[PDB]
């Protein structure tokens, strides 16, 4: 049995599968952001430098944005923030295991902001309490 | 009907190389994972490698040291394999043979072919 | 019990986002000149299953930065090399009439000049031939001298074409479709992506596609609104139609020295005959050929119509007649006998009469010019015919017997057709997913 | 979010006699500092808003000694002794913890 | 003496914009917050919006899915908000309260000014 | 009560709060150090390039910085490394609630590189303590 | 009793020691990746871009390595995958008190891909079962 | 009055005005452009 759902199911492979069955093939994805131009005037040589600097700097963007929510260094991580039931009234069974991931980020992108306009506040306040405690 | 068609036989050269084709035709070429088997009249069927017509991603046996370069296509739904610049001893039959899906993978060695005879001389 | 939020790194999503690509060539040249890194030959497809796409077809912005790329390659290349300021003296010319063909006559002009030397305080009389095409009766001057002067193609620096790779940069993807009968816009089921393109060929053309990527199966017409006979109607092939294209002359090339260090080649002594250029296409292959043109193109209009065919409504040269260069030297051609029929419901070649001009101007960019030296000897040239870009005629009423004419001859649309499969997209991998979690407090 | 209502939605009331309004919260306000930042403000008919009791406990400046400000938690309330034309209108509870900083339903003092 | 002077009355017509200015006195203005209030002669007060005279930080009602764009001056101490648009039905005098600070806020409602008569016909 | 010492005070707006208030202000810093230009010839080419490396490069400095710390990931941590009390004789109240943060960083300016110089030291120690209770 | 292995042996200077003793010389090593160029027509224009990016980016392609085996954070980290013992029948004893670690990386320099091929796959095995008790 | 040293007279005295003082300037004259071709696509424009 060497056919499991995993890496070897390409980059991006996994976006034709389930949202749970995708879940396992998250790495595949982190790896192809930065490398790809390891190996190397105007035409060509400003456009090397600006699309560099544009992967180097989307990456980033995201890494800070894991820093501040405290979920960085860890691929897979979620706080205790709850979320309005509102937004999504569906089962898990009936998210994960029956729909893709693809269409699912449509219905939510309009929460986006609303989402991570809780992440952080839960995090300072998470840090905050540890300050209480620490002192 | 699930086929996996195979040239007849080839008569190649030592220091040579070889195209071993293997179409698929009545089935999504997609998905199912294609293994090659060697059937080596005297010996056992023996493990050669496996390719995915997929992701492209490829598996080697332990043995092989990485000696074959596996290609596949999927606009004419086939599959190529190199040796590559085997040598006298390994002169034996080799069967395209289809495998299951990567999720479930019960279905392995489903359905065979009719291989082709490398004989190199 | 109340699910909680999750924060899930690198998962797949795609937004429709579009930016510079970079370039990639196979192991002096105008396209590569060895600049851009190569490109490793294991070009890993990968195909997504259970998955639909949309993909914008004349929107896509890779034509438009293929457009303005090679136009950047173009000036950059013709820097480095001499200016043909003084050759606008005037000419003092006169007729060709040594073994001539009644077809070409006065098409070349014996010249003469008083063009300096490399000193700048001697000069010398030179005398050259130029086409009819090249000069204007004051006697005569160069047709560009009143316009901005150009430079001339730096002889070495062939513009042969190369397949050039397109691939995008890390964080973004290029997704290319795969059915068989995909439009110009809508959702192909064989969604596929890849990092890099394969070869496209900048070879240019107006009216007939050169070494183009044939279809797969059966002659396509991709098109965007049809009805509307303003804007152009591609199809492409699905068997090559080999064409032939030859010029008999034995020319020769002449090297005057201008200034210091700086040369200018003319043309002529001319050696041999005098026959115009021709080109050659099967007559069996081409009435076949449009034969399934007009079966596939009965499809989006009446059964019952009976569809013509003729040559272009006139116009500039530069647009009126079908265009290459083939071996450096270019060719503007008259393909009227390529649209001469008429096709009702239910010998082995043409000869098609050529033109040359060697002073070129490229892109409708009137401010820029460039000179195209000769080369010794005949040349001969072997193509594909993959395509062609029809226009649509305007008047009909009640949509009968109606007829396509060829024109356009916009850059952009012969890159269209090699690029309408390729998309470009943007990686989204942040997301969060609702589910039961309670983090760990500390 | 927390709804503010009010029991009276008509008093009758002659001069010289006391007058009674309470209004209820569906969440309790006690804000987390320890105090309840609830208003009873008296709108005149026609004039500028104008704010009698904040800090329900605490009363504001020209202390007019009929009004008494009272109540905690889900019940808040406002004793009048006697009854003047200025008395004569409409109040409104207006609570000062939770977004948004709603106002009262509005008690309306009318003589027939 | 804080005072939050307004415009008396102002008609406009279907279609068009109006410029809701709220000039600040006696006071600093980069400190205490500023808020809209509503009061329909024939209904009860209602909670129009919210503007912050330091960081420009603009919050709004959540039946509103903002309709309207807030802006503040700190150099002429005024304050200005966008409907934008507004119909018939919301014909209405609308009141600038000052509010507290950021840190206490208790005072909130401290000061009232007088108002404008916004009658779009 | 909408008005809450918080982010909406503004971008460095708690650099005239004391530095007790100016903690729960500290995410409004850590979003405004990379965004800004995200939405796009010799001038204007090569001086968008530059400010962008330098604004990733400064951001990454301090990123690394706090990773050799042991602090990445975690916008208000601390280590158990005890400091010279000799720098400032000061109360927490005396510190916290009553003097702003801009004049206090001028006073310790000076033992910057020597508080430092035992953040790293301590971090690497606590990694060999876990190898020794690891192995 | 100053003379310690420790920081002043110099960057670099534990290529010289033994692999036991140049653990402690860990920091010196990160620090010098992205220095060195913070003090400041096409020559040594485009090139110092050039190189200031490339520094960039190698740096960030580590980073993130680090960060999807869920050992970013910690300069020394170990996760608890086993390896192949076929790869070097060596001891402990054998490995870092008798041996420099140069030519070390020479000798498994061929395993690198497969050594790295385990440690995403566990990383991310870790957090599925933590998912798992998380559910 | 915005200055750096002011009994220092070799620096300049820079002055900002708070009501601005109107100023008109024309040119009276009707003149006509002429174009001069110099070379081969280049013109130049003389007066007169
Ligand atoms: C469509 O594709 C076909 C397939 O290649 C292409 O035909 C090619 O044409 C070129 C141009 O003639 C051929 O290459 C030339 O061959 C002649 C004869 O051997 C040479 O003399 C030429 O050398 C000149 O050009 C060099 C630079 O290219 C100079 O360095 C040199 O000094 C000479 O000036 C040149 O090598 C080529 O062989 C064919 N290919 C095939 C397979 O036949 C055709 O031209 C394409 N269509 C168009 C419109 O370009
Ligand atoms: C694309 O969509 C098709 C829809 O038919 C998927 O087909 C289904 O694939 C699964 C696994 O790939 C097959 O096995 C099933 O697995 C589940 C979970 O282990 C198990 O509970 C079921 O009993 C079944 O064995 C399934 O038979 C097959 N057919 C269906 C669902 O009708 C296909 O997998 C999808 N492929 C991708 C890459 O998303
Ligand atoms: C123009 O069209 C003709 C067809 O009319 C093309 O000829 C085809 O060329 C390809 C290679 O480009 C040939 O395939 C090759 O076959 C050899 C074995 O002969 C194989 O070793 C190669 O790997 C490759 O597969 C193909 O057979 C040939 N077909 C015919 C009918 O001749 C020609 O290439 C086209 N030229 C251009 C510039 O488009
Ligand atoms: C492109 O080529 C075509 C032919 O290959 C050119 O059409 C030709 O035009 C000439 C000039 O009018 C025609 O000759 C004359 O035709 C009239 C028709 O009544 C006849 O009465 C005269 O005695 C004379 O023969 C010629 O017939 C015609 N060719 C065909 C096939 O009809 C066309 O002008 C060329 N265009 C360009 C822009 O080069
Ligand atoms: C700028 O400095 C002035 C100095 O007067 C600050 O005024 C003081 O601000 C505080 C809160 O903003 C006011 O409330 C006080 O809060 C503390 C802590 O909650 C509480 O213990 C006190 O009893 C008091 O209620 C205070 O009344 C006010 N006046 C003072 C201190 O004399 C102002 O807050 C500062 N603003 C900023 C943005 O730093
Ligand atoms: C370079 O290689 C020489 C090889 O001789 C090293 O010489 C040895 O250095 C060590 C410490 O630097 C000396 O002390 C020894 O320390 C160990 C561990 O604390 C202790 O168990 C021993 O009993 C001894 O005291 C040692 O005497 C000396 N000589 C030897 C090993 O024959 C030198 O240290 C190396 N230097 C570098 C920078 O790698
Ligand atoms: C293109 O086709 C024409 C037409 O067949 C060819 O013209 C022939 O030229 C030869 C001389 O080389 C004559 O003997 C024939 O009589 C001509 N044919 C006709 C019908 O008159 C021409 O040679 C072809 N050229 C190429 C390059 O294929
Ligand atoms: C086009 O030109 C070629 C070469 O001048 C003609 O000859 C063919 O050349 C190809 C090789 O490129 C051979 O495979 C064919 O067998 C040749 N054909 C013949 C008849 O000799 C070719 O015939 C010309 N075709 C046309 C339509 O003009
Ligand atoms: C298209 O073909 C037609 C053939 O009918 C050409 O019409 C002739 O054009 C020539 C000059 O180009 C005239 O001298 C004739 O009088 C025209 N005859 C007729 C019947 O129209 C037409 O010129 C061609 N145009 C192009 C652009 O190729
Ligand atoms: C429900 O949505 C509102 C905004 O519409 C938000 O303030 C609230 O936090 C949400 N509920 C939860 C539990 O997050
Ligand atoms: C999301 O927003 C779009 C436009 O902003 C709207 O059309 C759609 O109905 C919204 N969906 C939900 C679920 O709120
Ligand atoms: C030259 O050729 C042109 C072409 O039409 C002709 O008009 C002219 O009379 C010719 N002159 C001589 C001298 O042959
Ligand atoms: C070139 O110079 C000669 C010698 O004076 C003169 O006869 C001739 O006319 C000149 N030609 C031109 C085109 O000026
Ligand atoms: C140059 O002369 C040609 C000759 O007719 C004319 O068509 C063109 O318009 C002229 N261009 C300019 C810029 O004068
Ligand atoms: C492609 O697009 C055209 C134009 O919108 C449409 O008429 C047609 O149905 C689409 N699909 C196919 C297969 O042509
Ligand atoms: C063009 O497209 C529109 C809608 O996309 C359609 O109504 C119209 O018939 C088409 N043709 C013309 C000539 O407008
Ligand atoms: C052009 O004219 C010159 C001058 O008479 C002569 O020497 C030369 O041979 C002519 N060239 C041709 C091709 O007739
Ligand atoms: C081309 O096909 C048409 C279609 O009927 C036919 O009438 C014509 O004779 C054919 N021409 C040749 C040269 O085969
Ligand atoms: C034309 O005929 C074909 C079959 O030969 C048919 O499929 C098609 O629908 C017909 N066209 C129209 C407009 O009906
Ligand atoms: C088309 O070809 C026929 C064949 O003889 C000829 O009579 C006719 O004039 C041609 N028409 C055109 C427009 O080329
Ligand atoms: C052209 O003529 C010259 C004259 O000697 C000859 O050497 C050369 O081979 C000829 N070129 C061709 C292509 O016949
Ligand atoms: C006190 O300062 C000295 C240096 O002056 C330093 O070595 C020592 O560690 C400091 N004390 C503490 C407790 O850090
Ligand atoms: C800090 O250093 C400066 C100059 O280096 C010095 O003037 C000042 O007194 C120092 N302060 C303390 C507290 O050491
Ligand atoms: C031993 O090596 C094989 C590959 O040769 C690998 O699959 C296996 O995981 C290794 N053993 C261990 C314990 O990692
Ligand atoms: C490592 O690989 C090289 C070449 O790939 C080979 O020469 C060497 O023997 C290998 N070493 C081991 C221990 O496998
Ligand atoms: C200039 O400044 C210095 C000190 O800043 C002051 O002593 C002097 O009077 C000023 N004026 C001149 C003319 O130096």
């Amino acid at each position: 049995a060497v056919g499991i759902g995993a890496v070897f199911l390409g980059f991006l492979g996994a976006a034709g599968s389930t949202m749970g069955a995708a879940s396992m093939t998250l790495t595949v994805q982190a790896r192809n952001l930065l490398s790809g131009i390891v190996q190397q005037l105007t035409v060509w040589g400003i456009k090397q430098l600006q699309a560099r600097v544009l992967a180097v700097e989307r990456y980033l963007r995201d890494q800070q944005l894991l820093g501040i929510w405290g979920c960085s260094g860890k691929l897979i991580c979620c706080t205790n923030v709850p979320w309005n039931s509102s937004w999504s009234n569906r089962n898990l069974s009936e998210i994960w295991d029956n729909m893709t991931w693809l269409q699912w980020d449509k219905e939510i992108s309009n929460y986006t902001q609303i989402i991570y306009g809780l992440l952080e506040e839960s995090q300072n306040q998470q840090e905050k309490n540890e300050q209480d405690l620490l002192a | 009907q699930v086929q996996l068609q195979q040239p007849g036989a080839e008569f190649v050269k030592p220091g040579a190389s070889v195209r071993m084709s293997c179409k698929a035709s009545g089935y999504t070429f997609t998905s199912y994972w294609i293994a090659w088997v060697k059937q080596r009249p005297g010996q056992g069927l023996e493990w050669i490698g496996d390719i995915y017509p997929g992701s492209g991603y490829t598996n080697y046996n332990g043995k092989f040291k990485n000696r074959a370069t596996l290609t596949v296509d999927t606009s004419s739904n086939t599959a190529y394999m190199q040796l590559s610049s085997l040598t006298s001893e390994d002169s034996a039959v080799y069967y395209c043979t289809r495998g299951g899906t990567t999720f479930v993978a019960e279905p392995w060695l489903a359905y065979w072919g009719q291989g082709t005879l490398v004989a190199v001389s | 019990e109340n699910l909680w939020v999750t924060v899930y790194y690198g998962v797949p999503v795609w937004k429709d986002a579009e930016t510079t690509l970079f370039c990639a060539s196979d192991a002096h040249n105008v396209w590569a000149t060895h600049a851009c890194v190569p490109t490793d030959p294991n070009p890993q497809e990968i195909h997504l299953e259970n998955v639909t796409e949309e993909f914008n077809m004349w929107k896509n912005n890779m034509v438009e930065q293929m457009h303005t790329d090679i136009i950047s390659l173009w000036d950059q290349s013709l820097k480095p090399c001499v200016k043909l300021t003084p050759l606008c003296v005037t000419l003092q010319c006169t007729n060709v009439t040594n073994n001539i063909t009644d077809d070409m006559r006065g098409e070349l002009k014996n010249c003469s000049f008083n063009m300096t030397t490399e000193l700048r305080d001697k000069k010398q009389k030179v005398y050259s031939l130029f086409y009819r095409l090249d000069v204007v009766q004051i006697e005569y001057r160069l047709i560009n001298c009143n316009t901005s002067a150009c430079t001339q193609a730096c002889p070495k620096v062939s513009f042969e074409p190369i397949p050039i790779h397109y691939c995008a940069p890390a964080g973004f993807a290029i997704l290319k479709c795969k059915d068989k009968k995909f439009n110009g816009t809508g959702p192909c089921p064989s969604v596929s992506t890849v990092q890099c393109t394969h070869g496209i060929k900048p070879v240019v053309s107006t009216q007939l596609l050169l070494n183009g990527s044939l279809a797969e199966e059966e002659v396509m017409i991709r098109s965007e609104n049809i009805t509307n006979n303003a804007k152009n109607i591609l199809v492409q092939f699905n068997t090559p139609v080999q064409i032939n294209c030859t010029r008999p002359n034995n020319n020769t090339r002449k090297s005057i020295r201008i200034g210091p260090g700086q040369a200018f080649y003319a043309t002529g002594d001319i050696i041999g005959d005098i026959r115009q250029a021709h080109c050659n296409v099967s007559k069996a292959t081409w009435n076949e050929t449009l034969g399934k043109v007009v079966k596939q193109l009965r499809k989006h209009f009446g059964n019952n119509t009976i569809i013509r065919f003729a040559n272009s409504s006139g116009g500039d040269l530069e647009v009126t007649t079908h265009s290459f260069n083939c071996g450096g030297e270019f060719f503007y051609c008259n393909t009227s006998g390529l649209f001469n029929s008429t096709w009702i419901s239910n010998n082995d070649s043409i000869t098609l009469p050529c033109r040359i001009k060697q002073i070129i101007n490229m892109w409708q960019r009137i401010g820029q010019c460039m000179y195209a030296p000769p080369i010794q000897g005949v040349i001969r040239c072997v193509s594909n015919i993959t395509g062609l870009i029809l226009t649509r005629d305007g008047g009909s009423t009640n949509s009968t017997t109606e007829t396509f004419r060829p024109g356009g001859g916009d850059m952009r649309d012969n890159w269209r057709s090699e690029l309408y499969k390729y998309k470009v997209v943007k990686i989204e991998p942040l997301g969060v997913a609702p589910t039961r979690c309670k983090r760990r407090v500390v | 979010d927390v709804v503010m209502t009010q029991t009276p939605l008509t008093l009758s009331v002659t001069i010289g006699q006391p007058a009674s309004i309470s209004c209820k919260s569906s969440q309790s306000l006690l804000d987390s500092d320890g105090k309840t930042y609830l208003n009873w403000l008296l709108q005149r008919p026609g004039q500028s808003p104008k704010r009698l009791i904040y800090l329900v406990s605490k009363l504001d400046s020209g202390v007019p000694d009929r009004f008494t400000g009272s109540g905690s938690g889900t019940d808040f309330t406002l004793k009048i002794s006697r009854v003047e034309a200025e008395d004569l209108g409409i109040y409104y509870c207006w609570q000062g913890t939770h977004f948004p900083q709603t106002f009262g339903g509005g008690t309306r003092l009318e003589i027939k």
